[PDB]
């Protein structure tokens, strides 16, 4: 059951990580059943600036 | 001087402190399948003969 | 099976406990003793199958 608490942004003025408070809304999930190694991201490298 | 297969020699064990950890270098070890109970963990386990 | 039924196996060596609800599928080599298994197979190497 991958958490996946999320929540849209109403007012941010484009200043890093602004003050506030603003909670997330679960949407869905899924069982994996493994256990933890490590973690990697990427981005689609066609085209980035 | 082991005796022959159809009059095989006996031994009796009794109160004593064993540690099946000094014969593993002694043998080459050709054949080394003992009964089902974990071979790996023998030094946990208490009997009375 | 009149002669045995190979299909099934289980496992007997783990290096350590093991959490609830996880699955442990790893057709590997039991990494015991002192010299380095090369999947020997043979003395101071075990198939945990
Ligand atoms: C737990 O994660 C490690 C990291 O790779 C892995 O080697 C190990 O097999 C995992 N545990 C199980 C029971 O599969």
């Amino acid at each position: 059951y991958f958490k996946i608490y999320s929540k849209h942004t109403p007012v941010n003025l484009g200043r890093d990580l602004p003050q506030g408070f603003s909670a997330l809304e679960p949407l869905v999930d899924l069982p994996i059943g493994i256990n933890i190694t490590r973690f990697q991201t990427l981005l689609a490298l066609h085209r980035s600036y | 001087r082991f005796a022959s297969v159809y009059a095989w020699n006996r031994k009796r064990i009794s109160n004593c402190v064993a540690d099946y950890s000094v014969l593993y270098n002694f043998a080459p070890f050709f054949a080394f399948k003992c009964y089902g109970v974990s071979p790996t963990k023998l030094n946990d386990l208490c009997f009375t003969n | 099976k009149v002669s045995g039924n190979y299909n099934y196996l289980y496992r007997l060596f783990r290096k350590s406990k093991l959490k609830p609800f996880e699955r442990d599928i790893s057709t590997e080599i039991y990494q015991a003793g002192n010299k380095p298994c090369n999947g020997v197979a043979g003395f101071n190497c075990y198939f945990p199958l």
